[PDB]
RNA sequence: AUUGACGGAAGGGCACCACC
RNA sequence: ACGAGACUCUGGCAUGCUAACUAGUUACGCGACCCCCGAGCGGUCGGCGUCCCCCAACUUCUUAGAGGGACAAGUGGCGUU
């Protein structure tokens, strides 16, 4: 009865932890449904795991995500990655490894970032200019 | 007429295959330890598409897994790793129960007793230490131990004189008396580091091999030296055979099977020719395992494969 | 109690106390070979350990000067009376101490001695005291009324990286003279020694040291002893 | 840049000349040997030295490289 | 050979105080106070032989530091 | 069963505002037509019935993350201030609008005073918001 | 019997961790329920100044900083036993603060 | 005859404080 | 030999270790609200509690220590191999 896994997903400073347990096909992010997360321009990014894997692969689990940190777009990329990694880890630990291989191949073939985190972070500003690489305007004469 | 054939491979690894283990209770399941930090429990679906399928992975350690062994009942596995720990896996759940944490440096090999009451390990910190099935380090031998690493430590499945055979990188094979954990016989023959040591199923013989490319047979009743056989390259693993009077060895990229009655090579299993450009060495066989019926040879390799050699008649 | 202060302000205030005490002792015990100070907190007393070369003048005449130093430290920093004891201790090796050698060169210059014989004497003492290398730079009005800088080097001297924070100790001092002020930079490169107080413990980070192999007489024919 | 400096190359060469009998063409076992037998103060230098040791042992097999003197000269009876 | 080199000694220090100081570790054999010639006080050195090489080997780590008479004294073989 | 989280908040706020305006029990201050909702606005709200919408919005903002006060309420409704030729900065909302809104809600028996400090939602406020959420979710699927 | 909390603060990790190790080992030897080292977020105090004493150059800056590390240890034992758990060779850059279940 | 610097000399290399 | 590199700090990884009411998660109990036919191992909760020591465990997220990890290491091609 303890069939549950907690897996995370990070995009820049955002970090979404998806909890996946045995259940009947429910996905909710911060208590809200998956089709009500605010940047509704990028709704298909959130729907991409469920649209690649179908519904029957999700119809035996209860997924509940909790996202914290980062901005809006970084939060939904974290949500994406956490949902995919959570389903992959649940499949690996609780049904079989062939099924994990099949769904991991589908997701990785579509987009690597559903299971591998993007390692880019902001650079440090330096004391010559407004940002990391730019410099203040230099004047002659 | 009794040569072997290549019956298929077992893909699904992401590193060298450092050790393979079987059990007489479940003839449809083998364990393979690797350098992708995971152990794979296989299911032998002997069909045309694939000989085997990865059934369940075990993902405990944080470095390469360097040994693995299945208990007598075929329910609990025991693994050692380069992170310096041992783990006692429960196969049904796929999760670990006990974690042995005494060893400072990388644990090269692990072994089980015949009755699985006490276990032993060996490591790169030049110590051989016993444990029990509960998790506490019982006795760590330090007097007259190996001057270099220990690379293979095994028990001896035989009632009379229960002993612990070991070998390491100081070119020495030491026979330990298990009742008092004292040294009993020291073998000095080898002229290169020893990568493996094995004991015969009938508890009469022992074998040893390594860098020098030669395999030496030592009697375990009187500590003598019967003879010595010569393999082409570095002996990465040795493995006796239960049913037949054969000794198999993984010499470089090929596998030599020495008979032990006429002392001739019955077969020299070679992999097929790939990478036809003569610019790179073939993958080297790293581990050997025999099924309980003795009709199947599982061979680990360096191209992340596990090949299955089936004996014919 | 009523006085409570944030850890940031407390650590900065402790550092400022140590800096001011070290500056005061540097001005007061200059010609006594003062090298450093170490404040040790004990339950009953506060021990200020003064590192000096000539600790008998630091101690004074029958303890008079150390009592005066204790009194001024207590009266300036507001310690409770009798809660601060000043002990003096001799620095182990004087050659591997850039502060002591800079002070020695300073007082050699204060007395009538030429700058070149003084620098060469100090450099020779540092090199004879086990140092891997030393650099003495004296800058000022040395020849006439147009300043220049004379440097004197002997041995190894690293400059860049993190090892220059534990393999090199420097000291800058001034020498007031009739015609101007002279600047004295002394930097010494300590020798490596494991489990010692002479210098650093950890080796230089780009000094690989292969251990010599043991003589390996090989075997001819297998033999085994049944002990 | 990936160009190994003189410290890495010279250390690798001395390690080979003194411990040729314990090195294969395996970066990880070479790394463990070089961390047992040498006193390397860091982990990046250890890895670079073990990498050049592996790359050189993959050349020892295909003829004597200029710069390394070992017992392999004796077996060249010809 | 029970060699003890006490250093950083005081001017007040005489043979008796060193005696009473190393007396809780046992008995002594030979005190040597490196007095100044033609002037009655120490030059900062003391050579002690404790009649046994073991209790002196205990006292070196005992009387180290210790701040005696406002002078931290360094003891050595 | 539907709850406030399981529905589009932007339409739930309009539904709750229409509910509040329907039941004539919300108290409106006399200066509603003459004030900007913060010092960083430029004009007055374009919607005549802005008070009901603001009351509904803060009722929703007290259903989730309850336990708030006028300070946090003016940091919720604060925005960006354009300072002429100087750069822009975040500026908080007006405190009197927030206090009048919370007191009006308290008069409606929906909002009450928290124990530690601040304001939260009575069981009646929970019931009313959940019933309104049920209504908008039902009217979405037709 | 109280809930005694020892807070250790230092500017270097080595001596701080070794004093923590000594305290934990001494407390484990005398059979105490020791809630082990809690590590609070290190405080980085940063001051960025101009390098030059005058006001001429290329406008380069100097970034000094100082880290402060904090550790906690929770003992459940009488006072006189903690009075011998502590007072064993505290390193110089470490500062302890016993809180005996009350301010 | 040598070392430096310079040539409104002659060849190579480098740099978004140079260009494309 | 100095400088470069190495070095130090920092960024990215660890479902492996060490731990945490001055960080949490997950279960369990209580409470509020919604549907309902009678509904529920139902849903929401930054509501409360399990710090009166079990009358709950644990470290995934958070923190920060120790280690590990990357080396042009592996496979092709060029290059005086
Ligand atoms: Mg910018
Ligand atoms: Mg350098
Ligand atoms: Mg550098
Ligand atoms: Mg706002
Ligand atoms: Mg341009």
């Amino acid at each position: 009865p303890l069939q549950s896994v907690q897996v995370f997903g990070r995009k820049k400073t955002a970090t979404a932890v998806a909890h996946c347990k045995r259940g009947n096909g429910l996905i909710k992010v911060n208590g809200r449904p998956l089709e009500m997360i605010e940047p509704r321009t990028l709704q298909y990014k959130l729907l991409e795991p469920v649209l690649l894997l179908g519904k029957e692969r999700f119809a035996g689990v209860d997924i509940r995500v909790r996202v914290k940190g980062g901005g809006h777009v970084a939060q939904i990329y974290a949500i994406r990655q956490s949902i995919s990694k959570a389903l992959v880890a649940y499949y690996q630990k609780y049904v079989d490894e062939a099924s994990k291989k099949e769904i991991k191949d589908i997701l990785i073939q579509y987009d690597r970032t559903l299971l591998v985190a993007d390692p880019r972070r902001c650079e440090s500003k330096k004391f010559g200019g407004p940002g990391a690489r730019a410099r203040y305007q230099k004047s002659y004469r | 007429t009794e040569q072997m054939t290549l019956r298929g491979t077992l893909k699904g690894h992401n590193g060298w295959v450092t050790q393979i283990a079987t059990t007489p209770q479940f003839p449809d399941m083998i364990l393979s330890a690797s350098r992708d930090k995971t152990i794979i429990m296989w299911k032998l679906t002997r069909d045309e598409t694939n000989y085997g399928i990865p059934q369940r992975a075990l993902r405990g350690h944080s470095h390469f897994v360097s040994d693995v062994v299945i208990s007598s009942d075929g329910q609990f596995a025991l693994s050692g790793s380069w992170d310096g720990t041992l783990r006692l896996w429960d196969l049904t759940t796929g999760t670990t129960t006990r974690r042995f944490v005494g060893h400072t440096k990388d644990v090269l090999s692990v072994a089980f007793s015949s009755d699985n009451r006490q276990i032993v390990s060996g490591s790169r910190d030049k110590t051989i230490k016993l444990w029990n099935t509960l998790g506490v380090c019982k006795y760590t031998v330090q007097d007259e131990s190996h001057s270099e690493w220990v690379s293979c430590v095994r028990f001896s499945p035989n009632s009379s004189n229960p002993i612990i055979v070991s070998c390491g990188w100081d070119k020495l094979v030491k026979v330990w008396n298990l009742a008092n954990c004292k040294l009993k016989t020291n073998h000095i023959g080898h002229t290169g580091y020893l990568n493996t040591v094995t004991v015969s199923p009938d508890g009469s013989l022992c074998a040893s091999g390594g860098k020098d490319g030669q395999a030496m047979l030592w009697d375990l009743n009187e500590g003598k030296h019967l003879y010595t056989l010569d393999g082409g390259d570095i002996i990465n693993a040795l493995c006796f055979s239960p049913n037949r009077y054969w000794l198999c060895a993984a010499t470089g990229p090929s596998i030599k099977i020495w008979d032990l009655e006429g002392k001739i090579i019955v077969d020299e299993l070679k992999q097929e020719v790939i990478s036809t450009s003569s610019k790179a060495e073939p993958p080297q066989c790293t581990s050997l395992a025999w099924s309980a019926d003795g009709q199947t040879l599982f061979a680990g390799y360096t191209d992340n494969l596990v090949r299955v050699w089936q004996v014919t008649i | 109690m009523a006085v409570q202060i944030s850890k940031k302000r407390k650590f900065v205030a402790d550092g400022i106390f140590k800096a001011e005490l070290n500056e005061f002792l540097t001005r007061e015990l200059a010609e006594d070979g003062y090298s450093g100070v170490e404040v040790r907190v004990t339950p009953t007393r506060t021990e200020i350990i003064i590192l000096a070369t000539r600790t008998q003048n630091v101690l004074g005449e029958k303890g008079r000067r150390i009592r005066e130093l204790t009194a001024v430290v207590q009266k300036r920093f507001g310690f409770p009376e009798g809660s601060v004891e000043l002990y003096a201790e001799k620095v182990a090796t004087r050659g591997l101490c850039a502060i002591a050698q800079a002070e020695s060169l300073r007082y050699k210059l204060l007395g009538g001695l030429a700058v070149r014989r003084a620098c060469y004497g100090v450099l020779r003492f540092i090199m004879e005291s086990g140092a891997k290398g030393c650099e003495v730079v004296v800058s000022g009005k040395l020849r006439g009324q147009r300043a220049k800088s004379m440097k004197f080097v002997d041995g190894l001297m690293i400059h860049s990286g993190d090892p220059v924070n534990y393999y090199v100790d420097t000291a800058v001092r001034h020498v007031l003279l009739r015609q101007g002020v002279l600047g004295i930079k002394v930097k010494i490169m300590l020798p490596w020694d494991p489990t010692g107080k002479i210098g650093p413990k950890k080796p230089l980070p780009d000094h690989v040291s292969i251990v010599e192999p043991k003589d390996e007489i090989l075997p001819t024919t297998p033999i085994s002893e049944q002990k | 840049g990936r160009v190994r400096t003189k410290t890495v190359k010279k250390a690798a060469r001395v390690i080979i000349e003194k411990y040729y009998t314990r090195l294969g063409n395996d970066f990880h076992t070479n790394k463990r040997v070089c961390e047992e037998i040498a006193i390397i103060p860091s982990k990046k230098l250890r890895n670079k030295i073990a990498g050049y040791v592996t790359h050189l042992m993959k050349r020892i097999q295909r003829g004597p490289v200029r710069g390394i003197s070992i017992k392999l000269q004796e077996e060249e009876r010809e | 050979n029970a060699t003890i080199r006490v250093t950083n000694l005081s001017e007040d220090t005489r043979e008796t105080d060193l005696q009473e100081l190393f007396r809780p570790f046992g008995s002594i054999s030979r005190i040597y106070l490196a007095k100044d010639k033609t002037t009655g006080q120490s030059k900062g050195f003391a050579f002690i032989s404790f009649h046994r090489r073991e209790d002196a080997a205990r006292a070196i780590a005992g009387v180290s530091g210790f701040g005696y008479d406002h002078l931290i004294l360094n003891v050595e073989w | 069963g539907v709850t406030v989280k399981d529905v589009n908040q932007q339409e739930f706020v309009r539904a709750l505002a229409a509910f509040l305006k329907k039941s004539g029990k919300l108290k409106v201050p006399e200066w509603v037509d003459t004030v900007k909702l913060a010092k960083h606005k430029e004009l007055a709200p374009y919607d005549e019935n802005w008070f009901y919408t603001r009351a509904a919005s803060t009722a929703r903002h007290l259903y989730l993350r309850g336990g708030a006060g006028v300070g946090s309420m003016t940091k919720i409704y604060g925005g960006r201030q354009r300072n002429g030729v100087m750069p822009s900065h975040f500026s908080r909302g007006s405190k009197s609008v927030a206090r009048r809104v919370l007191q009006a809600l308290e008069g409606l028996k929906m909002v009450e005073k928290d124990q530690d400090g601040g304001r939260k939602l009575t069981p009646q406020g929970q019931r009313d918001l959940d019933r309104i959420a049920g209504q908008v979710a039902a009217a979405n699927k037709k | 019997i109280h809930r005694i909390r020892i807070t250790l603060t230092s500017r270097n990790v080595k001596s701080l961790e070794k004093v923590c190790a000594d305290l934990i080992r001494g407390a484990k030897e005398k059979n105490l329920k020791v809630k082990g080292p809690v590590r609070m977020p290190t405080k980085t105090l940063r001051i960025t100044t101009r390098k030059t004493p005058c006001g001429e150059g290329s406008k380069t800056w100097d970034r000094f900083q100082m880290r402060i590390h904090k550790r906690l240890i929770d003992l459940h034992s009488p006072s006189e036993i903690v009075k011998q758990i502590t007072s064993i060779s505290i390193e110089p850059g470490v500062e302890v603060e016993v809180t005996i279940a009350d301010a």
